[PDB]
RNA sequence: UUAUUGGAGGUAGAGCACUGUUUGGACUUCAGACAAACUCCGAAUGCCAAUUAAUUUAACUUGGGAGUCAGAACAUGGGUGAUAAGGUCCGUGUUCGAAAGGGAAACAGCCCAGACCACCAGCUAAGGUCCCAAAAUAUAUGUUAAGUGGAAAAGGAUGUGGCGUUGUGACACUGCGCCGAAAAUGUACCGGGGCUAAACAUAUUACCGAAGCUGUGGAUUGUCCUUUG
RNA sequence: CUGGGGCGGUCGCCUCCUAAAAGGUAACGGAGGCGCUCAAAGGUUCCCUCAGAAUGGUCAUUCAUAGAGUGUAA
RNA sequence: GUGACUAUAGCAAGGAGGUCACACCUGUUCCCAUGCCGAACACAGAAGUUAAGCUCCUUAGCGUCGAUGGUAGUCGAACUUACGUUCCGCUAGAGUAGAACGUU
């Protein structure tokens, strides 16, 4: 299991860490997580 | 049948019963189709010879304060070690 | 045995629930009543506030009932 | 002022809860006595120690 | 001749933490446990690990839930 | 000899031998029997001596019942060892016997034959017993 | 510490309803058994409380100062060992450690009991009263003949007493005895003499007996003021 | 560490029993596991009820607190 | 109808109750639905029927509650290697309750 950071797509922050897999989900993810610096729900990648 | 169930009354102790059974006496209770639910004594030599002769599952009259009550013999406790009875239940009909 | 089954679902909705606007459907009649939850006491009664859906599906008949009491105040 | 109590046996070699009880009756030395009133609770402290005291 | 035993866990202090009839403050823990040996009553709540805590500062009283189960309720003082 | 087919645990604490019996005190399969009066461990390897003796003295004209059964194993260490470093390996199967427990029973036999037979059994058993008959 | 009430919890015990183990039949089922890692059940105690009552007088906090981190035996619940060890490891208690005095002959830990000091005073404690050696050759009733008392089993056996059941014979339980019972310097398993009562079982008294308690005098710490005594 | 030391084993976390019904509790005492895995095996909202037998030829029915399942030990 | 209640409520057996309430019952026209099935879910409804459900009354076959007395087990104490006193007091088992109490 590989350990990934979630940089956001409007706010450039890198403000979440999660655990993906490298075979079951072997593709760069998206999320709707709370960007704090923007005070919003926003799309996170990486 | 021929039993004089001398009422034990008050409340027993460890030594009261250890001394009863040490002598020729045996504890028993009376209940059944009677409102009494008494706690009485027996002489073992008298119960042994009464239920050796009145059969195995017959009837018995018990003189709890002279009132013979037509008791059965429902239960009892026993020592096969000491060859001797420890307690008797007297149903009454 | 539908009224035996409806009760079971009902029990699984009234653990986190409670005044109740309890309901009870039938082949043709609706029975609703607002009952309280600390004395064992009922307040109102009309035949044919947290909403107890009785164990039925919230849909149609019970839907049409509960959505008219919203404009009842 | 009934029940003149006297500690007739020592509290050496006795367990410590017993040591506690006998000095909660207020007994200091051996043969040291007291006269307490019969509570229902004071009566239960001289069941805990029946052996080391002599009530009367 | 060596063996392949000799290892245990660490005992986790696990049991009743307040007594029936005691005054509790509104966040105290009332019972720790693996799975519900006792249920949350009134004014009481269970968290992850199922530990029972009192929401409001009242009296704690252990009660019966049917024939078998049990429960921890917190009346108001 | 006689022993459990499986056991969930091959090494066990040893059983209490203080107390009186909690069963087997009444002759129920047979007509007679042998009632212990001393506490001990009775082992499979000597139940298979007592049974042999009783079976043959009755000339194969009767019926024997063995009430007790060896459930528990006991473990012993090898020959010359120090203390510690594990628990020894299994050595045999025992059964704890307390005062009152009927050990054997017999039927299809006369009183004198059964008396002499159960006499000749208890000389191979580490407990003092007494001949007991079926009760009232 | 106690009384009372409330509570949580699964031990001893017991039981087979679960999991295993198991006997005998019947043909799943009757009857009977085993369990630290089984539970339909379930004590005694101990534990937590009330803001409850009663006796007592400790408790906590914040500071300065330490020592300890080799524990031992005894009773008891267990593991291990071999139901070995004055063994080893843990729960609970006591004593020694750090504790003198009396008894256990002698003997840290066993039973009694906690020494401020003096006394040629009295009362008791464990334990004892024939002599060594302080005080009963006390008292009432029985048992034992082995010097049992005053080291030990399986098993044997017209020892002997009690009590009950039995057809002068036979039996279950029992009290006390016999055999089984062989080691090295010297009797040598009562401390010794000695004992047939100076041994046992049950009950009455008397007394001896400690540095315990009391009496008297004294010395230092305290707290209450009867009357600073 | 060590029933002298060497050799053998172990060394950290989790679950049982030992553990003496609160909690804690030792030994080179008795059994095992861990050094992860899930983007749905999370949240929520709705619905649903098992295992095995007897019956017949995965399917249907009666019986079936409860013996299944719960990722993974207990 | 809907709460409380430790099956003394249950499992069971019989027997009796019709649309005024409770169903079964009639069909998909839509609301909505079946990893297929208006079976269920839900929508429109009166017929035909208590047969079944349900409820009301009777039975102690199983289920459950269960005394008393004694026994085991111990707290404590005192002789000592397991008996003796005092208190607390089980399991199992026989006597029994029992075919439900009860609000709004």
């Amino acid at each position: 299991r590989v350990n990934v950071t979630l940089a956001c797509t409007e706010c450039g922050d890198r403000n979440y860490i999660t655990t993906k897999n490298k075979r079951n989900n072997p593709e760069r993810v998206e999320m709707k997580k709370f960007c704090s610096r923007e005070n919003k729900q926003t799309l996170h990648r990486e | 049948a021929s039993l004089k169930s001398i009422i034990r009354q008050g409340k027993q102790t460890r030594s009261d019963l250890k001394q009863l059974r040490k002598s020729g006496k045996v504890p028993a209770v009376v209940y059944g189709y009677g409102t009494k639910n008494v706690s009485v004594k027996v002489d073992e030599v008298e119960f042994i010879k009464v239920i050796r002769e009145v059969g195995r599952n017959g009837v018995i009259e018990l003189g709890v304060g002279s009132k013979t009550i037509k008791v059965m013999v429902a239960d009892y406790q026993f020592d096969p070690l000491k060859n001797q009875i420890t307690h008797i239940d007297f149903l009454a009909i | 045995d539908k009224n035996k089954v409806r009760l079971k679902r009902h029990a699984r909705v009234r653990t986190n629930l409670s005044p109740r606007l309890n309901v009870y459907r039938s082949n043709k009649h609706i029975y609703a009543q607002i009952i309280d939850d600390n004395k064992g006491v009922t307040l109102a009664q009309a035949s044919s506030i947290v909403f107890d859906r009785g164990g039925y599906l919230y849909h149609g008949r019970v839907k049409a009932l509960a959505e008219a009491a919203r404009e009842s105040g | 002022a009934k029940l003149q109590i006297t500690l007739t046996r020592s509290v050496i070699g006795r367990p410590e809860t017993q040591r506690k009880t006998v000095e909660a009756l207020g007994l200091k030395k051996t043969n040291s006595s007291v006269v307490v009133e019969d509570n229902p609770a004071i009566r239960g402290q001289i069941n805990k120690v029946k052996h080391l005291v002599t009530v009367e | 001749s060596s063996t392949k035993n000799g290892r245990d866990s660490e005992s986790k202090r696990l049991g009743a933490k307040r007594a029936d009839g005691q005054f509790v403050t509104g966040g105290s823990i009332l019972y720790r446990q693996r799975g519900t040996k006792i249920y949350p009553g009134e004014n009481v709540g269970r968290g992850g690990d199922d530990t029972l805590f009192a929401k409001i500062d009242g009296v704690v009283k252990f009660e019966r839930k049917g024939r078998d189960k049990k429960q921890v309720s917190v009346y108001a003082v | 000899m006689l022993l459990p087919k499986r056991v969930k645990y091959r090494r066990q604490h040893r059983p209490k031998t203080t107390g009186r019996s909690k069963g087997g005190n009444y002759v129920t399969f047979g007509e007679f029997g042998l009632q212990a009066t001393t506490t001990s461990w009775i082992t499979s390897r000597q139940i298979e001596s007592a049974r042999i003796a009783m079976t043959r003295y009755m000339k194969r004209g009767g019926k024997v019942w063995i009430k007790i059964f060896p459930h528990t194993p006991y473990t012993k260490k090898p020959l010359e060892v120090r203390m510690g470093a594990g628990k020894g390996a299994v050595e045999g199967w025992i059964a704890v016997v307390k005062p009152g427990r009927i050990l054997f029973e017999v039927a299809g036999v006369s009183e004198e034959v059964a008396r002499e037979a159960l006499r000749l059994a208890s000389h191979k058993l580490p407990v003092k017993t007494k001949f007991v008959k079926r009760e009232e």
